[PDB]
């Protein structure tokens, strides 16, 4: 239903603007598939409402950056788990700390 | 469901089953996902108290101790961090047996693993305070950890110093022994009272207040600790000395 | 968003809590002697709307805005503004159900600023998005002419004259976000390219070594079954209490020495393959196969995501260009008519640059009589003030911003044009709240509200004259 479409649009946009699209809430979002077809951006006449288009583009870039951060951490975890196949002092003196 | 999975896995390791397979699956749980650390510590605790098979905990500490971490792996350090913290909280006696391999991680460049193993030494000394199995079963493994917590007052990132001071402050609560170490903790605290970070300074104020509220000079005079009266007490050694010269040494260390 | 109250605490020339009320929604006019604090009122409004470049607020730092640099007892500088919302058509998004909107910016010494809306805290992007919705952007304004910058609007590069029309159309908030989006996509693209070459160099070689030891592990498990059959038969035959008899009477008469050396030749392969392959490699290869498959699915979805975002911004650029042209024609028509009404027998048009496109920049061209001025450097300060004022009022006639701030736009106009500007703001250009600082009486004598500003005892006061 289009009510669920606009509601998911608004909750995704308000999740985007208060900065909580982390590396885990990324893959369960579909703001890109509402950005592609411009049916939510067109308000009133045929002209694009650029206010919510700008907010949607900011949320879309947030989703994309969090997704590449997620693939960075996933490749780091896989590189660690595969690089474990292969099976000098941090103390400093007290002049540096005072 | 969590205790059911724990009991299934513990029955698989103890009686019949490969400890190596369950060990590698627990290590993959620590590798990929950062929430399964408490589950691993509780499973090893259930092995340590009920089924009394402690070889899996030593094997986990061995294979953790010899582990290399990728430069962009911001997950494995936190999982091993919370795992060592929870295993120091839950099963300290089994964790003491392989701590000389565990503390090898103190030169790893990640801050979180250093704070993990420092808090692990603090919690593992602070729980071995009930008397009749501590001061004779393990005497030098606990002293090397006390000395290690003393040396970690000089780490580069101040969070490791903060964890060292907090571990020392939770050591100083329960005192059935190691009253020699409290004077060295006082000396280290008044040295580190003027560091660069405000966090290590504030926690050193807390450590000094903790060792001042529970100073060991009790059952004589009411413990009001004036330098005049205790200096006259030490001046009375001419009337005392020139079998009870330990009271003179007592008065000297209290004056210091 | 008509301003109703302005509360200034600890700002540049204001040491106390100064509350300015009784703002008329049509025309407010600030007056006073020199050094009184009028441009500091406008600097407080600019500061509560958010500034990056502190040279337009006339400071070299952020602690330079507190009273006597914060070293005179007032260590904080907080500016509060209250907007009325009896007209819901110019209201921002989400704030329709609040009849008053308060915005406050605070700065203490040492640190940086922090914003609050209606008492509750907020970051700077929330208030910047709140004020970028009723086109009150201070970082690229079409409503703010600071002091001494009225004869310099025509000295602007064509990108800025384009940006005024872009802010009137509504697409500047898309343009800066699109440039930020291209920069962020380039940075995440080189990060993802580093991640792809790390996947190509470091993962699949170790993955094929894992597949190699997987097939050697199937061979080792065949030898495992060989041990637990043959060595069990061997230890049963040297053990010889009825089960051993039952497993003797199936293989009666097996030779001892060949079975013993076969057990030894099986155990030597066992002590080799024990240090060759780990016995739990099947769950390990299942785990890393699932991780590699999910990783490649993630990289494909990221690439399709970038393709969708790029095709969507390429589709939105066409509607941006069409609304830019549709805004530019009406704005240059009203520009010519307002300049013809202000200065008689004159005309002015906004033209795209020589050979390039409208979306590359705009230039002002001025006609005085029947001759076209080839360069607008030969015009007076009063004529350039009238062209700049007529451009700002043409942008009002397209889409009126709620607050037009004018810091001494009448310093080069004569005594006729000053009274004509005051009359045309009082009569013609209704629909916006004008905050004008002037010293000529012909402008603030045609005013609906007048605030005097005075310097007393070290601070500044605002009196409703
Ligand atoms: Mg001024």
């Amino acid at each position: 239903n289009r009510s669920t479409m606009m509601a998911n649009f608004e909750e995704w946009i308000k999740m985007a603007t208060d900065n909580k699209i982390n590396s885990r809430n990324s893959w369960n979002f579909a703001l890109i598939d509402y950005f592609y077809d411009l049916d939510v951006l067109k308000d009133g006449e045929n002209n694009i409402n650029f206010q919510k288009a700008s907010a949607t583009l900011d949320g879309c870039i947030k989703i994309y950056s969090s997704r590449v951060d997620s693939v960075t951490t996933e490749t780091g975890k896989l590189l660690s788990g595969l690089a474990q196949r292969k099976t000098e002092t941090t103390l400093v003196e007290f002049e540096t700390i005072k | 469901l969590k205790m059911f999975i724990q009991r299934i896995l513990a029955m698989c390791v103890k009686n019949h089953g490969q400890s190596s397979s369950i060990q590698s699956s627990l290590m993959t749980n620590l590798t990929y996902f950062l929430h399964l650390s408490v589950f691993n510590a509780e499973l090893l605790k259930l092995l340590n108290d009920e089924y009394n098979y402690p070889q899996l905990t030593e094997d986990i500490l061995k294979e953790i101790s010899t582990r290399v971490f990728n430069a962009k792996d911001t997950t494995g350090p936190k999982a091993i961090s919370n795992f060592l913290i929870k295993l120091s909280e839950l099963s300290p006696g089994i964790m003491l047996r392989q701590m000389n391999l565990v503390i090898t991680l103190l030169n790893n460049s990640s801050i979180t693993l250093r704070c993990s193993v420092v808090e692990a030494c603090g919690n593992i000394v602070a729980e071995l305070a009930q008397d009749p199995q501590t001061m004779e079963h393990y005497k030098q493994q606990i002293a090397v950890l006390i000395e290690l917590l003393e040396e970690r007052f000089q780490d580069s990132n101040p969070y490791v110093r903060t964890k060292a001071i907090q571990g020392c402050s939770k050591i100083c609560d329960l005192s059935s022994k190691f009253n020699k170490s409290k004077a060295k903790f006082t000396s280290l605290a008044v040295r580190s009272l003027q560091d660069r970070s405000s966090l290590v300074r504030r926690n050193s104020v807390k450590l000094l207040s903790k060792l001042l509220l529970k100073h060991p000079f009790k059952a004589i005079h009411g413990s009001q600790l004036r330098l005049s009266e205790w200096e006259e007490y030490l001046k009375g050694s001419e009337s005392q000395l020139n079998k009870l010269k330990l009271m003179i040494v007592y008065y000297k260390d209290a004056i210091s | 968003m008509k301003v109703e109250e302005l509360i200034i605490d600890g700002f540049k020339s204001y040491a106390t809590r100064t509350v300015i009320t009784d703002w008329d929604p049509q025309f407010n006019a600030i007056t006073g002697l020199n050094g009184s604090g009028k441009s500091n009122i406008l600097d407080a409004i600019c500061f509560v709307l958010g500034i990056a470049s502190m040279s337009t607020v006339r400071a070299s730092s952020l602690q330079d805005l507190i009273y006597k640099r914060g070293q005179a007892g007032v260590t904080k500088a907080s500016v509060t503004i209250v907007f009325d919302n009896t007209d819901k058509s110019n209201s921002p998004i989400g704030f329709t159900n609040s009849p008053q909107i308060s915005v406050t910016r605070q700065v203490v010494l040492g640190g940086t600023s922090k914003y609050l809306i209606n008492g509750h805290r907020a970051p700077q992007q929330s208030v910047l998005q709140l004020f970028q919705s009723v086109q009150l952007n201070i970082n690229n304004p079409n409503f703010l002419i600071m002091q001494g910058k009225i004869t310099k609007v025509l000295n602007m590069k064509p990108s800025e004259i384009l940006s005024l029309i872009e802010e009137a159309a509504g697409t500047k908030m898309f343009e800066d976000r699109r440039e930020k989006a291209e920069r962020t996509m380039s940075k995440k693209e080189t990060k993802l390219q580093e991640n792809r070459t790390l996947l190509t160099e470091e993962i699949e070689p170790k993955l094929e070594k894992l597949r190699n030891e997987k097939r050697m592990f199937l061979e080792f498990q065949s030898t495992q079954t060989d041990l637990e059959k043959t060595e069990r038969i061997v230890v049963s035959y040297e053990y010889y209490f009825d089960l051993v008899r039952n497993i003797v009477k199936q293989n009666e008469g097996i030779d001892l020495d060949t079975y013993r050396e076969r057990s030894k030749q099986l155990n030597e392969k066992f002590q080799e393959l024990r240090k060759k392959v780990n016995p739990n490699i099947m769950n390990m290869i299942e785990n890393v196969e699932k991780k590699e498959a999910a990783l490649k699915t993630m990289i494909k979805t990221i690439e399709k995501d970038k393709m969708k975002i790029q095709e969507t911004i390429s589709k939105l650029n066409e509607y941006k260009r069409e609304t830019l042209v549709k805004t530019w024609e009406k704005v240059t028509l009203d520009f010519g008519n307002i300049f013809a009404d202000l200065l008689p027998n004159s005309f002015a048009k906004l033209v795209p640059c020589e050979g390039k496109d409208v979306t590359q920049g705009l230039e002002v061209k001025v006609k005085l009589g029947n001759i076209w001025k080839e360069s607008l450097i030969e015009l007076s300060g009063g004529q350039r003030s009238l062209i700049a004022l007529s451009l700002i009022m043409a942008l009002l006639q397209f889409r009126p911003a709620p607050m037009y701030i004018l810091d001494q736009v009448d310093a080069a106009l004569d005594l006729s044009h000053t009274q004509n500007i005051g009359h045309l703001i009082k009569t013609r250009f209704k629909g916006s709240q004008f905050i004008v600082v002037s010293l000529k009486e012909g402008m603030f004598a045609n005013a609906n509200r007048v605030f005097r500003t005075r310097f007393q005892d070290g601070t500044s006061v605002v009196s409703i004259m």
